[PDB]
RNA sequence: AUGGUGAACUAUGCCUGAAUAGGGUGAAGCCAGAGGAAACUCUGGUGGAGGCUCGUAGCGGUUCUGACGUGCAAAUCGAUC
RNA sequence: UUCAAAUGAGAACUUUGAAGACUGAAGUGGGGAAAGGUUCCACGUCAACAGCAGUUGGACGUGGGUUAGUCGAUCCUAAGAGAUGGGGAAGCUCCGUUUCAAAGGCCUGAUUUUAUGCAGGCCACCAUCGAAAGGGAAUCCGGUUAAGAUUCCGGAACCUGGAUAUGGAUUCUUCACGGUAACGUAACUGAAUGUGGAGACGUCGGCGCGAGCCCUGGGAGGAGUUAUCUUUUCUUCUUAACAGCUUAUCACCCCGGAAUUGGUUUAUCCGGAGAUGGGGUCUUAUGGCUGGAAGAGGCCAGCACCUUUGCUGGCUCCGGUGCGCUUGUGACGGCCCGUGAAAAUCCACAGGAAGGAAUAGUUUUCAUGCCAGGUCGUACUGAUAACCGCAGCAGGUCUCCAAGGUGAACAGCCUCUAGUUGAUAGAAUAAUGUAGAUAAGGGAAGUCGGCAAAAUAGAUCCGUAACUUCGGGAUAAGGAUUGGCUCUAAGGGUCGGGUACGAUCAACUUAGAACUGGUACGGACAAGGGGAAUCUGACUGUCUAAUUAAAACAUAGCAUUGCGAUGGUCAGAAAGUGAUGUUGACGCAAU
């Protein structure tokens, strides 16, 4: 039969990200000479909504060390940072909400955000609204630092990898019921074309592994193997358990 | 001729009415009219001394 | 004259969606539309303007905050944590 | 189409000229065999397709 | 009763196709097309419409004398006076306080 | 387009290198509330715009017309 | 089977434009007032909320299993919706 | 639809006159976008074509007709398209678009062999196509044609480029003064570089103001009606872009220093971070008066004469009103897990390289002056006949302007302006039909089934159950009232009052009381049937264009799965390829 929906997604025709209104990509400062020997100061000049994103952006501007001009950056605003605030960035920066520092220079327990996966990658970890990473240890020989990501995962990255002190703004966005179809409508209208969702169990066999039959039903385990092939992977991929989760979760 | 007789109150009974009382003349229009009149009577009384600013100020919020 | 025994702002949804959802919405609505205190100048004039953004009418500071409330519990504890942790570093 | 390209107007003009009956003097030529213009077009019977 | 027609080919009601009805000396109603409204220039520091300064559409400023584009203070047509009080005050004290910091830590480097 | 009201400035106009042609119009008009009177507009046509001076006094009117440059090609009415 | 041509219909996304009588309802916020030992409770206004409602244009196409059914028409017409 | 005339061999059907109607400003009116392509217009004219006709035509024949510095295109950028160094591919070619690239051009100085070599310092921005609705330099009125006109003619402007002289301003304190200040101005030097603004932005609600329209008094005119009545009915009384002065909610400055808290919006917001008060500053939307400009246009009267067609007179004035209508705009307010383009282009500021006077310099962001503005489109239709449906097809096809009454109303019904009066025709009125109505008594007995039809309906007042997520259910149900005329009562504005009232002008709203009629009155139009339950989907929403609109799909809500980027899911023949990704677990993907 036909190419199913989740395969058509990849050719990104009607499926590319709706991008027109976006502020620009959020990114730490390029890791230059200032930030890795000293600190450099900026002013947050505006904190601002970014369509499709949930957390507001901070627009923060710095002087240029090598040329007379301003260079502006787009940060993701940590909660509590504000317009006119001075933002300090560098190895020898001080430990306050809003500043950006290398995880090597912060005590364990430090609560950071937008952290780099490798030094210089201008930020990758915990950027969504409300999210953060905790520093839970250091290993000064072979300078690594060990952190706990929002997913629960613990991971060890370079101590020069940078992050910004505090948590990302907009927390609890998801506490509030969407209430109606229409609010989801406008939600995804500014993201990508993933809404609404026909159940494969409502299609015909041409369309889906789940399609067809004189009652609606999956007709075979919907836990599909990792090694399955395109066209096959619909449902609980690689599922190592299944069913209502009883009892406390949380990584021991 | 007809307009005249309306100026004279004719042709305005219940049998001649098809919009709601409110569609005919809004409650809110009535209110604003009224409230502007109280409001600017206070202003002139104050500005004459006929009333004292203290009494005015209570009258305002009462109005 | 009390207009509603309990739906409050949530009366705009009529009978739809189910009382429970309307409850949850009620709580965060009241939060987000509320007027808050401004730390910098002291007048209670901080109103929201899109999730996470909190600006002051007078004086004009804008502070990144919670999706529906100026300060988030998590934010707040984190703040004092940082207070605490930094304290060690000069001491 | 009320606000046209030269290219289209140019074609239009070439079409205006081609719209005439056979020049009768041709009928009288030795061995002449053309009775009538067999390629006459009319705006309300056959469209130009530009 | 006298009705009216657009005067350019554009039939649609777009921002660039605003119309105003007018009585001519012929004693008839006629459409006139209307350019979009100019907005007031704004202050670099605060953002308020800055007083003193004419408001035209941008190219219309190169048609108009220099004095429609300034007030006669420092940062004239650019920042909004109060914003420049602030600038002067802030400059001064900080340049002053800089003298202060130097001589204080000069004493720290001589007494310790 | 323009209007002029300094009698002195006007004579200065009427002799400018481009000012070739000019005209005098006469208007019957009423005075205050009562009677009427004789208004006269002096229009010099300079190159880029048309200056026009309204002398409201029939007296000043006559004498002004004599001062009119004897090469100016005045259109009377 | 091989190689080509179509998104002028239509499905969906994107960019840029445009359009939508008149009514009914009366949500937050706000003013004044009344009771009560207290906690607190009531009344009148104001305001103008909603994938709210009556209903045109719009968009749709429910019933007559109406018209037509060698048609006005290879899907239309009328009433009702 | 009708009478008559004219024309013609011929007239139900052409032209003109008369009459009767219609569309009824949500148009059968006045223009446009796509599309057509001469259909426009004149003259001639009927073989075919316009399912009767034809003297008529969107037909046939022959001609005429589309005028721009300012209206568009052209320029800019949007989704996106797409060259180039390159990398894949046997290859047609695929990828990538600033990429693993030695990616280029400006300002003036150096020349006084001379024409443009090198001397500085920059600037590293690295194609290009992509909007006749987005952005955007500048034009208006009157007249004129068989058919063009914001395009010609008349008159009056404005922009852009280029030239430049004269005046003014500035300077011996060189690069202006004034004002405490907001800031004023006719000017008032300013390279590199930097920075700021404008361009530039959602939606709804009430309120305020402008414009045009609507209603209306006086007056000066023309028309209509006049047995009777009407100081009456209809109509004309207009003012462009542009320019001078003036004009504003907002905002801001100076004085001052606030509890007895004041000020204040319809809407509760503001003040020791300086209110209220007084006095000033600013934007010029918009309006006023004047210039343009009465010479125009509009309406009349009085003579002239086959003619081109004139000639001469007058008058074109002063006001009122508002929850009116449409549109514009402002100050605000609601809303969002939605916060509602970009670029060209224009200005400003910070900076201070440089250049510049007293025996005479500086100045074209002040005034006035001179020259030039190419190229293509411009006719007409835009639809019950100019487009698409084989056609002059009851279908389909984006849009602006919008008068009076009734009435809540852009509804229906009647009307003014404009436009139509086209659709084969005549004679009869059998059956059976289609479409529109009515029926005594009974009242669903008809039928699978109340299918069809009938009943109900507006507004004011009264009255309103179960149950409920407390929001509803609800116009629940159920009732009364409603015309005409004639009265009373309540609801407002503007003014002067030493430091209690008076006088005046202008609006339907609501309630009550008489009188009155064949008991009628939402009098046509317009306008909900209601109730009790079972099954079923929560709801609003969605689909089988053309036999299924549903209980099917969606949805919010609930729950499960995968994944920390050297990744999950997915694309590709391959790749220095691609979607999610301007992304990062409050995330993306999969059920
Ligand atoms: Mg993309
Ligand atoms: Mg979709
Ligand atoms: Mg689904
Ligand atoms: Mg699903
Ligand atoms: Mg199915
Ligand atoms: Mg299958
Ligand atoms: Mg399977
Ligand atoms: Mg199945
Ligand atoms: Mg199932
Ligand atoms: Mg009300
Ligand atoms: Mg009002
Ligand atoms: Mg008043
Ligand atoms: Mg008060
Ligand atoms: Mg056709
Ligand atoms: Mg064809
Ligand atoms: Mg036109
Ligand atoms: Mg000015
Ligand atoms: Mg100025
Ligand atoms: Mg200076
Ligand atoms: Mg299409
Ligand atoms: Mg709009
Ligand atoms: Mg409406
Ligand atoms: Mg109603
Ligand atoms: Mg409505
Ligand atoms: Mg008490
Ligand atoms: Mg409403
Ligand atoms: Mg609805
Ligand atoms: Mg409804
Ligand atoms: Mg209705
Ligand atoms: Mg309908
Ligand atoms: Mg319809
Ligand atoms: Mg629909
Ligand atoms: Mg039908
Ligand atoms: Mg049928
Ligand atoms: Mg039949
Ligand atoms: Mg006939
Ligand atoms: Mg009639
Ligand atoms: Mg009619
Ligand atoms: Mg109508
Ligand atoms: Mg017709
Ligand atoms: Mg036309
Ligand atoms: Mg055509
Ligand atoms: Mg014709
Ligand atoms: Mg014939
Ligand atoms: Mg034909
Ligand atoms: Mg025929
Ligand atoms: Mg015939
Ligand atoms: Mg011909
Ligand atoms: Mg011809
Ligand atoms: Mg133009
Ligand atoms: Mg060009
Ligand atoms: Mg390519
Ligand atoms: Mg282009
Ligand atoms: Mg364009
Ligand atoms: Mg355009
Ligand atoms: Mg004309
Ligand atoms: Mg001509
Ligand atoms: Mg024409
Ligand atoms: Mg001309
Ligand atoms: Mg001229
Ligand atoms: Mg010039
Ligand atoms: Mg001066
Ligand atoms: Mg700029
Ligand atoms: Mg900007
Ligand atoms: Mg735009
Ligand atoms: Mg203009
Ligand atoms: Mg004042
Ligand atoms: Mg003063
Ligand atoms: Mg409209
Ligand atoms: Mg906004
Ligand atoms: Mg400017
Ligand atoms: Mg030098
Ligand atoms: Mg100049
Ligand atoms: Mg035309
Ligand atoms: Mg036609
Ligand atoms: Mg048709
Ligand atoms: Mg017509
Ligand atoms: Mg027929
Ligand atoms: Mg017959
Ligand atoms: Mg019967
Ligand atoms: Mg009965
Ligand atoms: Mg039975
Ligand atoms: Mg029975
Ligand atoms: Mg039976
Ligand atoms: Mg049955
Ligand atoms: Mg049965
Ligand atoms: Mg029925
Ligand atoms: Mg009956
Ligand atoms: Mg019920
Ligand atoms: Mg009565
Ligand atoms: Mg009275
Ligand atoms: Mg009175
Ligand atoms: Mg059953
Ligand atoms: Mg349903
Ligand atoms: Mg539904
Ligand atoms: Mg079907
Ligand atoms: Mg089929
Ligand atoms: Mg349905
Ligand atoms: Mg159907
Ligand atoms: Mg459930
Ligand atoms: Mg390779
Ligand atoms: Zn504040």
């Amino acid at each position: 039969g036909r190419v199913i929906r989740n395969q058509r997604k990849g050719a990104g025709s009607i499926f590319t990200s709706h991008t027109r209104l976006r502020q620009g990509a959020a990114k730490l400062r390029t890791l230059d000479y200032a930030e890795r020997h000293g600190y450099i100061r900026g002013i947050v000049k505006q904190i601002v909504h970014d369509s499709g994103r949930g957390a507001p952006l901070a627009k923060v501007v710095f002087r240029d060390p090598y040329k007379y001009r301003l260079r502006e950056e787009i940060f993701i605003a940590n909660e509590g940072v504000h317009t006119g605030q001075f933002i300090y960035a560098g190895k020898k920066a001080s430990l306050n909400v809003g500043n950006v520092l290398p995880l090597g220079s912060v005590p364990e327990g430090t609560i950071v955000s937008n952290v780099e996966e490798k030094p210089g990658d201008r930020g990758a970890l915990a950027r969504a609204s409300g999210n953060y990473v905790i520093i839970i240890g250091h290993n000064p020989d072979e300078n690594k630092t060990r952190v706990r990501l929002p997913s629960g995962a613990k991971k060890v990255i370079s101590s020069d990898a940078r992050g910004v002190i505090g948590v990302i703004a907009g927390g609890g966005r998801v506490d509030k019921p969407l209430l109606k179809a229409g609010r989801a409508f406008h939600k995804y209208r500014l993201k990508r074309n993933s809404w609404p969702k026909t159940r494969g169990v409502a299609m015909n066999p041409v369309d889906h592994p789940h399609g067809g039959g004189n009652h609606q039903h999956i007709g075979k385990a919907s836990t599909i193997s990792r090694g399955a092939v395109s066209g096959q992977k619909a449902g609980l991929i690689a599922a190592r358990r299944t069913g209502l989760l009883r009892g406390s979760q949380k990584t021991q | 001729a007809h307009a005249q007789s309306k100026r004279e109150g004719r042709h305005s009974g219940y049998g001649k009415r098809k919009g709601t009382r409110e569609a005919r003349l809004p409650s809110q229009v009535v209110w604003i009219r009224r409230l502007r009149v109280l409001r600017r009577l206070l202003a002139k009384y104050r500005d004459a001394g006929k009333i004292d600013k203290h009494l005015y100020h209570v009258l305002y919020k009462e109005s | 004259a009390k207009r509603t025994k309990k739906v409050g702002i949530t009366g705009k949804y009529g009978v739809r969606y189910g009382s429970s959802l309307r409850r949850q919405v009620k709580k965060l609505e009241i939060q987000q539309h509320a007027r808050y205190d401004c730390s910098f100048c002291g007048k209670k004039t901080v109103k929201r303007g899109a999730a996470g953004i909190w600006t002051c009418s007078c004086c004009k500071k804008t502070v990144a905050g919670g999706a529906y409330t100026v300060s988030t519990a998590a934010a707040a504890t984190v703040r004092s944590t940082i207070r605490r942790l930094r304290e060690m570093v000069e001491a | 189409a009320a606000q046209k390209s030269f290219r289209i107007k140019q074609k239009m003009a070439k079409a205006k000229k081609q719209n005439r009956p056979l020049p009768q003097w041709i009928r009288l030529r030795t061995n002449n065999t053309i009775r009538y213009n067999a390629k006459r077009r009319n705006w309300r019977r056959t469209k130009m397709n530009i | 009763a006298q009705r009216v027609t657009f005067r350019r080919r554009n039939p649609y009601n777009t921002r660039s196709n605003k119309i105003k009805v007018v009585k001519t000396p012929g004693g008839i109603l006629r459409a006139q097309h209307v350019k979009k409204l100019a907005t007031r220039p704004k202050c670099g520091d605060c953002g308020s419409a800055l007083q003193g300064i004419s408001t035209l559409r941008p190219r219309q400023y190169a048609t108009v004398s220099k004095t429609h584009k300034t007030v006669s203070r420092a940062y004239g047509g650019s920042r909004c006076a109060n914003c420049v009080k602030e600038r002067i005050i802030r400059a001064f004290l900080i340049e002053e306080q800089k003298i202060v910091k130097k001589v204080v830590k000069e004493q720290t480097e001589a007494a310790k | 387009a323009r209007e002029i009201t300094d009698i002195k400035q006007f004579l200065e106009l009427t002799r400018r290198a481009d000012v070739k042609t000019a005209t005098v119009k006469i208007n019957k008009k009423l005075n205050k509330a009562g009677k009427p009177f004789r208004q006269t507009k002096f229009k010099v046509r300079g190159s880029s715009s048309l200056y026009t001076l309204v002398i409201n006094d029939a007296g000043k009117a006559k004498k002004l017309i004599q001062s009119l440059p004897p090469t100016l090609k005045v259109n009377r009415l």
